[PDB]
């Protein structure tokens, strides 16, 4: 749960950009509240770190932030305040693995 | 004005209060030589025991002509919450319980004491309900602070003046004009100053002890709990100005305007259709200067009122208050 | 509010962290639903960033953190799983500022 | 910032009880992480304000054999006083009349805390029941301890076992079973708990010393008083038992086994009658195991359709019940 | 719940701190599943009698 | 929809196994067989009271194993004239039902 | 039991007085019946004794007086007349052994 937004594949491939995907998050609102989520499990190498954005549908402002270590499971939290575009995962960055999933937002817990 | 505080109404009161040589302790009663101010406004309990979760609605476009049979499309309509917390503030009384019997009566210290720490509390609730927002709480209101707009949203309450001295210790005040309907949000336990209520019994206890166990007492403790809501942003609108110097400037003539007040009563408006009560703001020291500046020429004050009765307020109708937002502030908020 | 647990001042001065001094936030629980908080008024020059860690009792375990840069008034959010300690926050980083840290419990927010 | 341990309800707890949906309690209720314990005991009041006394003797020597005349002399039993001591223990607890009433009505808040108290009480009762001794005082039993007799009086009661270590106290376990009617003593007041009380006045507050205080609460307490008897050495028996080794080996095998099940059993009757009841104790993990175990024994059983044997609740037949005694001891058995 | 601790004796005077009991929340969530059925509405009805056909 | 709930753990007993061929070395014989079922049995109970009843669960292949290994354990057992028992839907005596569970989780009880 | 009078520690170091401590013992009255107690953890060697004394406040008159050696686990028992304070016990004297000290009242005796 749910559609609106995203899914895997992402997927950051060998070791990429992250900027996907496509279709869509939305460019005007405000938000101090509620939920989001993220996580996942099959990896195999390295370093990782995942971040967020926005601004006019493009570029090129604002974050928050986050890192991960090698593990094969995994997930934090939340965000603050946005401006309002909200593109991202931003997903980084050495060696391979591949098939490495994720999936991005919202609702969803654990135990 | 060394050795503490004065910690506890000791024989001066009993010899102050008074009786006098009555009739009954406490001659009804004793006037308070402090300012006032007008609150009023209104109180609702808010979801759930704490913050209150807001509403607005930002953004819902946009019907389409009927072109030929052609209706597609469909489109829907976001919102976001906002609103903030309360803050509490309680204080206890303290009196010799074997010393509230001369004459024999306790309606002389606990109703007069309610009355009289009633006004002080008000003083402060009133002194507070303008500032505030880091430091041990309670609450927030110069959220209106940054001078243009994307850093927020200005404009709709930022008519501003053209100076504001600011050098060194200044100053310069400001105008409000708001509505209410924006209530003050209460816990679900009740709003009143309560207190009403006296757990009191014995006693317990002095400063510890002073190694001798202290005595019986009466206790009482006072409970007052507000917090203001912004149900709508699009309503209050102030200005800052000015200050003393440019206003000296004008017997009536041509220094610093008067005309940003009918500005006031125009950013304003939307609904609020209807609604009930409305308010405008000023201190003290700028309204008899508004008065010195209006009747002496161009302008008009177009009314005066006979107010609900009460008394006389004028202009227009809308109801005109006194408030203790002093005189001296900082820039800032300028605009 | 609230006493137990943080207090300002520290007050982060120039060359330090903030570590200290809070013992102890208790030595069992978990952590994942509800909110906390900081924030404070001046400061002096550029690029500052909080932190959190805990163990048993002293130190020193994993962590989750957080970047900021120079502004005055500001607020996060929240945690994922963690032990129990909190010795956060850890404060940095350079510059030359002398003033004023944070605290921790409910809204906030803004009017 | 901050400084210290947390006595007190902070907020975290009331968040994390919390209401949601609403609403006043905890889906009854909240549940899970405390063991279980028996004991569930006899209780009685004690002559005089403490102790007991009682008495025992220390032999009954001895008739010799006359040689027609002479040899006689008077001949004279003695005896010694005995019975011991007891303490008090309790706790209290504290809220803020304020936090708990936000979210409102603090009556269920306060049920769970007295419900959990309650169970960590119980759970500390049992727990020193069979061990301390050595501290500031309430109470003792242990007092079993040595291996050998001759040394002290052990040996009979004691039953005992081999294996464990000489410089290595891990681990093993124990088993204990007794008869109840050598009572549990306590001072004039009723028996366990009796806490129920209701108090609401004002702090008691910032220690040290504490630079002022003073708030309002709603609190109260659980105290307790007991102190067991010996009344007699003997109806007792103690084990060492395994160790998991050779409890793993005992599936089936015989090595180091059960049998010390039965000799306990039998050490016992002189008498010295008393009373009504007995019963044996585990601490858990025996309990299943023993019942694994005896299920394969080549002699008496065969059962019917079909197994596993129902439990254990007789042999014989003299119920036995389960409570929490440890893993981890020390040796101290039959030599 | 997470843990209960501790009391502790008194010695007639004593009793100095009070104590606490403390706990922690967990969930988690849910989901749904469903596709949809179909028929032609004629062929229901060739031959009659659809009623058996939507019972299997 | 659906999700199952919690509430309070405890209840839950769990075995990991075999693999049917550990099994069949306790066809009749008594060195490694399924006795520590009532381990599992033991396991459970504080309480806790509740909640009205139990159930155990087989997944076919299994049920039918435990009843010819249990005909014939070294121990007890009468079984006048004559086998092969009847049924077993016992033990103690909780009924078993079956279960639709894949016959293939590897080892996956520690990797 | 008890608090008033007088707890553990004192102490005992390498080398120590004993004259301490703990007034309020009071000073008036006289006494002919009942208890009194003194017991402690882990000794090390040899010589020690306990004693008493009365006036007011200070100086300096009258013994009962005790002597053990080392053990762990001990006690006399009660008093005698006395003139009134009892700045009692007066330890002493050689040895190491920090061990903790003793206290007094009511008992209390071995099973």
């Amino acid at each position: 749960m749910k559609t609106v937004n995203m899914k895997t594949g992402t997927d950051s491939f060998v070791g990429e950009d992250g900027k996907p995907e496509t279709k869509d998050q939305y460019p005007w609102g405000l938000r101090i509240t509620l939920d989001n989520e993220s996580l996942q499990r099959l990896g195999l190498n390295a370093k990782s770190l995942p971040a967020v954005g926005d601004s006019v549908s493009v570029m090129a402002m604002a974050n928050v932030c986050s890192v991960s270590t090698r593990t094969t499971d995994h997930g934090e939290d939340n965000y603050v305040e946005l401006q309002i575009t909200d593109i991202g995962l931003a997903p980084q960055k050495r060696d391979d693995a591949k098939e490495l999933k994720d999936a991005f937002y919202p609702d969803g817990e654990d135990d | 004005m060394a050795l503490i505080g004065q910690t506890l109404p000791s024989l001066l009161d009993i010899y102050n209060r008074t009786d006098k040589n009555g009739r009954i302790a406490r001659i009804v009663e004793q006037l308070a030589k402090t300012n006032d101010i007008l609150t009023d406004a209104i109180y609702v309990p808010c979801n759930d025991g704490s913050k209150h979760k807001t509403t607005i609605r930002a953004g819902i476009p946009e019907p389409v002509w009927r072109r030929y049979n052609q209706g597609v499309q469909p489109t829907k309509t976001q919102t976001v919450p906002v609103t903030d917390t309360t803050g509490m503030l309680y204080d206890l009384g303290f009196v010799d319980k074997a010393l509230a019997d001369r004459s024999n009566n306790a309606a002389a210290f606990r109703v007069s004491e309610n009355m009289g720490k009633l006004q002080g509390f008000n003083n402060k609730v009133a002194r507070y309900s303008i500032y505030g927002n880091t430091d041990a709480e309670p609450e927030a209101f110069m959220g209106l602070a940054p001078r243009f707009n994307t850093l927020s949203t200005s404009k709709a309450a930022s008519a501003e003046n053209v100076f504001s001295a600011g050098g060194s210790g200044s100053t310069n005040t400001s105008i409000w004009f708001m509505s209410w309907g924006e209530n003050t949000a209460h816990m679900i336990y009740p709003e009143g100053m309560v207190a009403g209520f006296q757990h009191e019994d014995l006693g317990d206890d002095l400063v510890s002890d002073g190694n001798g166990g202290q005595f019986r007492a009466y206790r009482d403790e006072f409970k007052w709990d507000i917090g203001l809501s912004v149900r709508d942003w699009r309503s209050i609108s102030r200005i800052c100005n000015i200050d003393v110097t440019t206003l000296t400037k004008d017997a009536s003539t041509g220094a610093d305007l008067i005309s940003m007040m009918v500005d006031a009563y125009y950013a304003r408006d939307v609904a609020m259709l209807g609604d009930g009560k409305e308010v405008i703001y000023a201190n003290k020291t700028i309204h008899a200067w508004l008065h010195k500046q209006a009747m002496n020429a161009k302008n008009v004050n177009l009314t005066i009122e006979e107010y609900g009765g009460k008394k006389i307020v004028s202009f227009l109708g809308i109801p005109i208050r006194r408030v203790d937002a002093i005189l001296n502030t900082e820039s800032a908020v300028t605009a």
